[PDB]
């Protein structure tokens, strides 16, 4: 999985 | 002024979905994660550390006779994944499904993240969150979006995303072809620089839909569905079997087992996420352990409907000087 900024 | 263009999963779990952007003269085309939660156009590059590419396609800037170094500017970038990016940074015309912007920043990698070099699929990311949120130094830039917007027959775009299959990104207009009923429109709230909304609350299967709102961010740039953990512990107590795992940090259910749907309200409107969706199989091949796709926002400080959620619904972000949110059925 990915998670784009945070 | 419009633009579609296809967008395509990197692979059978829909990890994240890749569209052709048009780079340069003439035309260098590379895959990108189009990404509503930043707001950096960033691209593998002739610059990147060699041992920092694998098959990635790269940026040429020195093949392009549109493209300008932007002298001093510089960005650094780190996401909620713990991936991170950095480098120097041209302008350049970019296109995309045919509609096309001068000028536009393009942020080329010199550095780049272990997470990144083994993704052979992604080149690089589109950001499509609010400008605030541009990483560049000592100039703030513009997204791709921003710079289009007055030049677009509406300052929209949509996504479609695919289960299993592409889907479409437009600018500049709604594919009243795409959705069915009635697109039903939320408040948006900039103040993060994300696409802010606040949920009206949520069902699990057949069961009662329980008001409480929920605030989070529309981010195509992440896989999952991140919700509080009031509301994933209610989720998975209908899952036999299904734990919260310390070993494989999140929650994992038996891979025999059948997924409630799970509903969610935008106002008066709701948009079932088909149990299929939210499978994201064996957490190791051969393993009958499952990976869920709805796990706990506790640890992120912020809710995040990913694609789990996006991909269930016809979704507008409204660019206007009041933007809003909307969500249709497909």
């Amino acid at each position: 999985p990915l998670e784009f900024r945070l | 002024s419009t633009g579609s263009a296809t967008t395509t999963p990197i692979d059978s779990l829909d990890d994240a979905y890749i569209t052709p952007v048009q780079i340069g003269t003439p035309a260098q085309t590379l895959n990108l994660d189009f990404d509503t939660g930043s707001s950096d156009l960033w691209v593998f590059s002739s610059e990147t550390t060699a041992s920092e590419v694998d098959g990635q396609t790269i940026y040429t800037p020195s093949k392009s006779t549109t493209a300008k170094l932007l002298s001093g500017a510089t960005w650094s970038i780190s996401y909620g994944d713990g991936s991170s990016s950095s480098g120097d940074v041209y302008t350049d015309t970019v296109s995309v499904g045919g509609l096309t912007v001068t000028g536009q920043a393009v942020e080329s990698a010199k550095k780049v993240s272990s997470s990144f070099t083994e993704d052979s699929t992604i080149d690089g990311l589109l950001g499509l969150a609010f400008s605030t949120l541009n990483t560049v130094s000592p100039t703030q830039q513009k997204t791709f979006f921003d710079n289009a917007k007055a030049s677009l027959d509406s300052p929209v775009f949509t996504a479609d995303l695919g289960y299993h299959a592409p889907g479409t990104y437009n600018f500049g207009f709604i594919d009243t072809t795409a959705y069915t009923g009635s697109i039903t429109y939320t408040a948006v709230s900039t103040k993060q620089g994300f696409w802010e909304w606040t949920s009206t609350g949520y069902a699990v299967g057949s069961g009662t839909f329980k008001s409480t709102s929920i605030d989070g961010i529309a981010d195509t740039g992440t896989t999952l569905l991140y919700l509080p953990a009031t509301v994933v512990s209610a989720y998975w107590a209908q899952v036999s079997g299904a734990k919260s795992s310390s070993s494989v940090g999140g929650y994992v259910f038996p891979c025999s087992a059948t997924l409630p749907s799970f509903t969610f309200g935008v106002g008066s409107a709701r948009i079932v996420i088909p149990g299929d969706y939210i499978d994201f199989g064996p957490i190791s091949t051969g393993s009958s352990s499952c990976f869920g796709g709805i796990q706990s926002s506790a640890g992120i400080g912020i809710n995040i409907f990913g694609d789990v959620a996006l991909k269930a619904a016809f979704v507008v972000f409204n660019g206007a000087t009041t933007p809003t949110l909307g969500f249709a059925s497909k």
